[PDB]
């Protein structure tokens, strides 16, 4: 039976259209293997003949057009739309030629703005890399190996481009005839899916300049070059569903106008900063030739050099924009050019300073108002889209100002490495949406590995702060960490890779740590982990954020500090059940878990070789209560001192029978107490500033000396250690951790006469 | 049994009680202090 | 109401009721249940005040009590003659309340019917909130366990005419109506509310196993459709045998767009794909081509 | 370090930043009034006419009803909704134009004429269509101190200015009709989180300000010292301003309802809660006096901080007065 | 292994030689089934080089047993073809495959 019997097809086409729903479903978001399989059931020729035909019932026409979008064009469109919100501009001679000036008519700012999207974009974005279909190729004999499976099935795009231009014109012309048998049984069925196709192909950006000029023609003959008559599509009365797709098309044109605007801004920036820096060179040289030393000349000469580039550019441009109070260090000639450019930019926008607007900006404003007069709408989505389009036009300064933070220029030379970076980022963003599984884990590490060890990630951290890549890595990490249950640790390798990348990202620059500081409360909430897996952990990156800031350390809230020590309370009670499954029989405490938390607590305080008083104060108040665990040894309810516990640990160290069969419990206890006194010794009140008069220092030092009194450090430091030339591992005892005890004595106690002699 | 549960059960239909005075005539009169009455769990149909 | 701070005691003893909190550590760290055993003098903080309930919940509670009593009588009757062969004659003294149960099922499905979409937005939202509340009030006290037990007890028989003997020959015709209306009633509960399907997601194996009979008609099928729509978290639990059962249903009961919508909803989660069930359904369904 | 001999691409990145902060962020918009005028003036086309007295909503009315429909949806946390920020500010600045846009003593005729062209502007905006739109989303915003409450409240100040007895009737009748308990709970939650004079944070920030060390020419990226100590001057003033302008006119009906709701199950009694916020501010500012009592001369930063606190204190005193002005 | 049933017109002498391209116009067909793949409808010659061992064994074996111009009806067994588990999502398990090829290949 032909795809045609409408009387008999009333029952059958319901089932068949819903089966096309299944076909589009299994070709889900970001799947290509199934899509290649579906190419057998529906080939290219069947699909193309469905595009050309005009006898369908109409639901199938929408379904078949949508199936074309679902198989081939879905993946590329989603990826390129995600990267469409970036405005990287490489520096090239072709870049410098671009300007707001229309090409072939002087004074074009007074006239129209050319046309939208016709101009060359030269924006940094990647290709698509389709692959063709076949079913006569040998399967991969080896494993998956995190392979891409497929790129996407391919189609000859030139055929689709020339086709899609055609029946749009035919449909518009037939609508201009105003017939009474629309294709598919209704006008909206005629116009919806065809406009869906051409809307997606605009996002592909595979239309010629003449092609987008042509597509601008039949909307209406208003946006026309200087150089029934196919009356405009907008002028026609047409229902709401089609109107939504019209909003999508106009949104694409507004994005092209914005991208052209910001691109021409970068083109202006390169020439302007080059000539400005040459004038700075010549002015400094003029000073060098005829300095004629005086106090005032030294003031100007010092302020030119000693000030950083930040204030230099800020002052240079601040003086330019003023109501005659310029005090310009530069001549009026450059300032006139800059004012002309700024006036041209403002003239390009809606600010100017019968019913023939002759421009996109005024045209769509009148159009959306005209739609709002008649036909009181009922689709909520149409309302949101329409008013989103309307506000965007007149507040062109707002749109521009919102776009410029994520704009960023780069050299001609480094464009090639950005392809590796951007395509890997597209892999990451595409893999974000899919539910997690073993195959994508191995694939995801490849993207992280290449981008981490690229080269370009080392340079330009402002670009890395743009694009939300740190948020993106955080977004993938929270999903695997999410669930709430302790057994939500499925795929426990992505956490290590993510934390490793974030740790390296913080070290690149200070402002990256400022960006990462906002999530710091969340990271320590999930700090409870197995406490012993190799590699990085969430707690480690949390410590790495605030390592060497000296202002973020002040910014820590009390709620953050009480949480980690609340976890430290359980370390003394619990027995570390992971090592119970390992084989170690029973220990009341958890030195291994405690050491990591104490390390992060260490990094709070010794910022740049000092000791911040505020965080130290809160730490010492909290440390009285929750470290009352770790048995009665240090609690004071018992009496086994540090020397007693260390001697006991040495007894376990030489005797492997008592401990179980990397980790050793005796070495663990040694390391735990050495780290604990490292924290306690480090957070003394200053060195001598506040100690010589302020009361807080005296109170803190008195309580500090009471817990670990003298005549116990001297015994512990005086103890021997096995010193071989046969050799013994450092994982039994350490000499550096003996030196950790010395740090307490230097800051807290001091020495008058006799401790030095002993 | 009966328990003084928290606020989670406040919206539910578990804590429903019916105040049934003794005599049939004018049962829905204005209740007063010290008036004898009876409690009826409407959901289960039982009496405290 | 609002401000009484009243106290209550017995008419005879006059012994004040109050909590005491005598519990051990185990209840103390767990639930905060306080058995209000009465004793002499009570406590100082025994004051109480009253809050009146709205019209809907009292009515719903009474319907819950009546339906629970009727269905408990039904379950007791069915269990009375379950494990008992019986010859040519009546089964026992107390016959089942067939007509009362049928009218109950009809009125209950009429009660939970959703509002008309043509109605205005605000009152539609209010009716939706009222329906969600009523579903929560019914589901918290139970009535899924009773319905599940009833349908499971009924589905021991398979003929729907002959082998359903122990109920009576009079109940030959009523069995199909009972099972269909019970499935529709379960559908009426499970519609819309997130909490109901979130609780009911445990019975995925039970419902998918039940899809093997004409008496287990498309009511349970669209129940599963609603469950997959509203409770997407259950989508990870699905295995290959469930997909094979669904495809077997499609083959056994002819072409049906409802199963296609079921599989389409099953394919994709809430804004998230699932490669596993995608590959499974793609392997099972398409390449056979028959 | 010299500005010259730098990379050519680096200077472009510098240039856009300074140009963004130099020419852009300059008041050249001059289109806020045109939106409200253009949307509402075209009630219907000259040719377009139902001619059966079946009037339909205007464009502006449709815009308001979309947000009101969005607010009524059942949800826990409200979405960001960056579109709403635009139309909220665009609407609010229109009525702000009369009072803000426009020594010499103004004439009686000019002042009365200035009182006019504001009730008409307010009537253009929100006496019909958006009276309850502002009130609805406050109830939706249950406890968040985010930008939702800030932008909505700024619109609420704009429409109620002068007293707007029509608007008070609309607001009060809607809120009394629906029995929507939770709005006053949202106000209570908002009021509890208001900032006060924290001396510990001020001392820490004073040490931070004392640490004037530069960092890659980025010392002043977070050396503000104003965003740390109060952080809530605008929002706190706008909140209590809204409560003032609800009962600017001597109603003695809205005031009674605000004191104690009748039909609702629970009564919040906001008027006492304002006293609690004042008492918190009293203890905070009193402690600041003790910190500076020993010191003779007051720091410039200290006086600036104290003036900010004093301005907020003034606004709460006036808002407190309007609950009892009129017997 | 392979049992072709050739058709007369063409050269019939120039066999394929190792390590060279072989144009085709294959149109698949399942045994007692339906078409699943073809290149005539797709309008592409599907060039491939013999020797690299990328195509299925049966197709290259059938191409080896013929020459330029002649059409044929290739047959393939499940072991030679995918038929151990099958190509996923299109071919079922334990399949038996049919092909027929025309070409204008270079050598």
């Amino acid at each position: 039976m032909d795809i045609l019997e409408l009387s008999e097809r009333l029952d059958l086409q319901r089932f068949h259209s819903h089966t096309l729903r299944l076909y589009r479903a299994v070709c889900a978001l970001g799947n290509n293997r199934v899509a290649h399989a579906l190419c057998s059931h529906v080939d290219q020729a069947q699909l193309l003949h469905a595009l050309e035909d005009a006898h369908l019932p109409g639901p199938l026409r929408a379904g078949y057009y949508d199936l074309l979008i679902s198989i081939h064009l879905e993946s590329a469109c989603r990826s390129r739309r995600s990267m469409l919100s970036e405005y990287i501009v490489p520096l090239t001679p072709e870049t410098r030629a671009i300007t707001l000036f229309p090409p072939g008519r002087k004074g074009g700012n007074a006239r129209r703005h050319g046309l939208p999207g016709v101009g060359v974009t030269t924006s940094l974005r990647p290709p698509h890399h389709f692959s063709p279909p076949c079913f006569v190729a040998a399967l991969p004999a080896a494993g998956v190996a995190e392979a891409p499976a497929r790129l996407s099935p391919a189609i000859p795009l030139e055929a689709l481009r020339d086709k899609a231009l055609r029946m749009l014109g035919e449909a518009v012309r037939d609508g201009g005839q105003h017939a009474r048998d629309p294709v598919g049984g209704s006008v909206e069925f005629q116009f919806v899916p065809v406009l869906k196709l051409v809307s997606t192909l605009l996002v592909m950006g595979i239309f010629g300049d003449e092609d987008v000029k042509q597509i601008l023609k039949m909307i209406e003959p208003e946006v026309f070059t200087e150089e029934d008559l196919e009356e405009g599509l907008l002028q026609m009365k047409l229902p709401e569903s089609v109107k939504l797709q019209m909003c999508n098309l106009l949104e694409y044109f507004c994005d092209q106008e914005l991208q052209h605007r910001v691109e021409s801004l970068a083109a202006f920036a390169e020439r302007y900063v080059d000539k400005l820096q040459a004038n700075q060179r010549s002015r400094y040289a003029l000073l060098m030739r005829a300095f004629t030393m005086s106090a005032a000349e030294t003031a100007r000469r010092t302020r030119e050099f000693r000030s950083p580039p930040q204030e230099q550019i800020n002052m240079l441009l601040h003086f330019k924009d003023e109501a005659d109070e310029e005090d310009c260090p530069l001549p009026e000639d450059i300032r006139q050019d800059l004012q002309d450019f700024h006036q041209d930019l403002l003239a390009h926008c809606g600010i100017q300073l019968e019913k023939k607007p002759q421009s996109l900006q005024e045209l769509v404003s009148h159009m959306v108002v005209r739609w709002a007069q008649e036909d009181y709408v009922q689709s909520p989505e149409l309302v949101r889209a329409m008013f989103s389009l309307l506000h965007r036009q007149y507040d062109g300064l707002g749109e521009l100002l919102r776009a410029l933070p994520r704009a960023y220029t780069i050299s001609p030379s480094s464009v090639e490495d950005t392809m590796s970076l951007l395509e890997c980022l597209g892999q990451i963003r595409s893999l974000l949406i899919v539910q997690m599984g073993p195959q994508e884990e191995n694939l995801m590490i490849q993207s992280i590995g290449n981008i981490m060890n690229n080269k370009v990630f080392y340079q330009h951290p402002n670009l890395m702060r743009a694009l939300g890549m740190h948020e993106t890595v955080m977004e993938v990490m929270v999903n695997v960490l999410g669930g709430g249950e302790t057994k939500e640790i499925r795929f426990p390798k992505m956490v290590t890779s993510c934390c490793r990348f974030l740790c390296y990202f913080c070290r690149i620059s200070r402002q990256n740590q400022r960006s990462m500081f906002d999530h710091l409360s969340y990271l320590l909430e999930n700090s409870g982990i197995g406490l012993g897996m190799q590699g990085s952990t969430p707690l480690d990156v949390a410590a790495a954020s605030v390592i060497d800031n000296n202002e973020l350390a002040l910014a820590l809230q009390e709620q953050d500090l009480e949480k980690v020590v609340s976890y430290l309370a359980g370390c003394g009670l619990q027995s570390c059940p992971m090592l119970l499954a390992k084989g170690y029989p029973d220990i009341g405490w958890n030195p291994c878990g405690g050491e990591r938390y104490l390390d992060f607590l260490r990094f709070a305080v010794f910022v740049n070789g000092e000791s911040v008083e505020e965080n130290a104060n809160v730490v010492v108040r909290l440390l009285i209560r929750k470290p009352e665990c770790f048995g009665p040894a240090l609690r004071g309810e018992g009496g086994s001192g540090l020397l007693a516990a260390i001697e006991e640990a040495i007894r376990i160290s030489e005797d492997p029978a008592r401990d179980g069969p990397r980790v050793h419990l005796g070495h663990a206890i040694m390391s735990f107490y050495a780290a604990l006194i490292d924290l306690l010794g480090r957070c003394a009140p200053e060195m001598h500033l506040i100690q010589a008069g302020k009361g807080e220092a005296l109170r803190i030092r008195a309580i500090l000396r009471s817990l670990v009194p003298l005549d116990d450090l001297v015994g512990i430091i005086s103890l021997p250690l096995q010193i071989p030339t046969q050799p013994k591992m450092s994982a039994s005892f350490v000499p550096d951790h003996k030196a950790s005890m010395v740090l307490f004595l230097d800051r807290v106690y001091g020495i008058e006469n006799q401790d030095f002699l002993l | 049994l009966v328990y003084y549960e928290g606020g989670a059960v406040c919206t539910h239909a578990r804590s429903l009680w019916r105040l049934e005075p003794l005599r049939i005539s004018w049962s829905g009169s204005h209740l007063r202090w010290g008036q004898p009455l009876r409690i009826r769990h409407v959901t289960t149909g039982r009496y405290l | 109401y609002g401000e009484s701070l009243c106290f209550v005691q017995h008419v005879a003893s006059g012994l004040w009721l109050t909590y005491a909190a005598p519990d051990p550590k185990a209840l103390r760290l767990g639930v905060l249940k306080k058995k209000a055993i009465l004793h002499q003098e009570g406590h100082m903080d025994d004051a109480l005040f009253l809050t009146r309930c709205q019209q809907e919940e009292s009515q719903a509670a009474r319907m819950i009590h009546s339906t629970a009593g009727l269905y408990n009588q039904f379950i007791k009757g069915l269990d009375s003659f379950s494990g008992k062969p019986r010859g040519s004659g009546p089964p026992a003294g107390p016959a089942l309340p067939i007509e009362a149960v049928i009218l109950s099922l009809q009125d209950l499905i009429g009660y939970f019917e959703p509002p008309s979409e043509e109605l205005q937005h605000e009152e539609k939202q209010s009716k939706l909130r009222s329906l969600r509340n009523r579903q929560s009030l019914f589901q918290e006290e139970g009535m899924l366990s009773l319905v599940l037990n009833c349908i499971d007890r009924l589905n021991v028989y398979t003929t729907a005419a002959h082998f359903a003997e122990y109920a009576g020959e009079e109940a030959a015709e009523s069995w199909k109506e009972i099972v269909n209306l019970l499935s529709e009633l379960l559908a009426s509960l499970i519609r819309g509310n997130r909490a109901n399907c979130a609780l009911f997601s445990t019975n995925l194996d039970w419902v998918v196993s039940k899809l093997d009979r004409l008496e287990a008609s498309s009511g349970i099928l669209e129940v599963l459709y609603c469950v997959l729509i509203e409770s997407p978290e259950v989508l990870n639990i699905i295995q290959e045998n469930h997909i094979k059962s669904i495809i077997s249903l499609l083959d056994k009961h002819g072409r049906n767009h409802k199963v296609l919508d079921v599989l389409c909803s099953l394919c994709v989660c809430n804004g998230v794909a699932v490669r596993s069930n995608q590959d499974l359904i793609t392997e099972n369904l398409l390449p056979g081509r028959e | 370090t010299p500005l010259y001999n730098l990379p050519t691409h680096r200077a472009c990145n510098m240039f856009l930043e300074s140009y963004k902060a130099a020419w852009i962020l300059t008041e050249d918009h001059s289109f806020e009034d045109r939106m409200i005028d253009d949307l509402s003036k075209a009630g219907e086309q000259e040719e377009e006419e139902e001619e059966v007295e079946e009037k339909k909503p205007d464009p502006l009315h449709q815009l308001v009803l979309h947000f009101s429909r969005t607010a009524l949806t059942e949800k826990s946390k409200l979405d960001e909704d960056y579109l709403y920020m635009a139309y909220a500010d665009i609407m609010a600045k229109s009525c702000h134009l009369e009072e803000g846009g426009e020594e010499v003593e103004v004439s009686f005729e000019e002042k009365e004429m200035e009182k006019q062209r504001l009730l008409y502007q307010q009537s253009r905006l929100h006496t019909r269509g958006a009276a309850e739109m502002v009130l609805q989303m406050i109830s939706a915003c249950k406890g968040e101190t985010g930008a939702m409450v800030s932008s909505t409240l700024k619109l609420g100040i704009s429409i109620l200015n002068g007293g707007n007895a029509e608007v008070q009737q609309k607001m009060l009748d809607y809120l009394k009709d629906k029995k929507e308990v939770g709005f006053f709970q949202s106000i209570q939650a908002l009021m509890q989180t208001c900032s006060v004079l924290d001396l510990n944070a001020f001392e820490r920030q004073n040490k931070a300000e004392g640490l004037g060390m530069v960092n890659e020419d980025g010392t002043v990226i977070n050396r503000q010292n104003g965003e740390k100590v109060m952080a809530d001057d605008e929002f706190t003033q706008d909140l209590f301003r809204f409560l003032q302008l609800l009962c600017e006119g001597h109603n003695n009906d809205f005031q009674n309802y605000l004191r104690t709701q009748t039909g609702n199950t629970t009564t919040i009694n906001i008027i006492i809660c304002t006293v609690d916020y004042l008492l918190r501010l009293q203890e905070s500012i009193s402690d600041f006096y003790w910190y500076y009592s020993g010191k003779d001369v007051i720091e410039e930063q200290g006086k600036r901080n104290f003036s900010k606190a004093m301005s907020v204190a003034k606004q709460v005193f006036n808002s407190l007065t309007e609950y009892i002005q009129g017997p | 292994g392979v049992e072709i049933e050739t058709i007369s017109p063409g050269d019939g002498r120039t066999f394929p030689k190792k390590g060279q391209t072989c144009v085709v116009h294959y149109t698949g067909m399942l045994q007692n089934g339906k078409k699943f793949d073809s290149s005539r409808d797709r309008n592409k010659p599907f060039k491939f080089r013999i020797g690299k061992q990328e195509v299925i064994k049966g197709f290259e074996e059938g191409a080896a047993q013929m020459s330029l111009g002649q059409r044929a009806k290739l047959t393939c067994t499940p072991d030679v073809a995918y038929g151990a588990t099958g190509h996923p999502g299109v071919i079922p398990p334990n399949a038996t495959l049919i092909f027929d090829v025309e070409l204008l290949n270079l050598e």
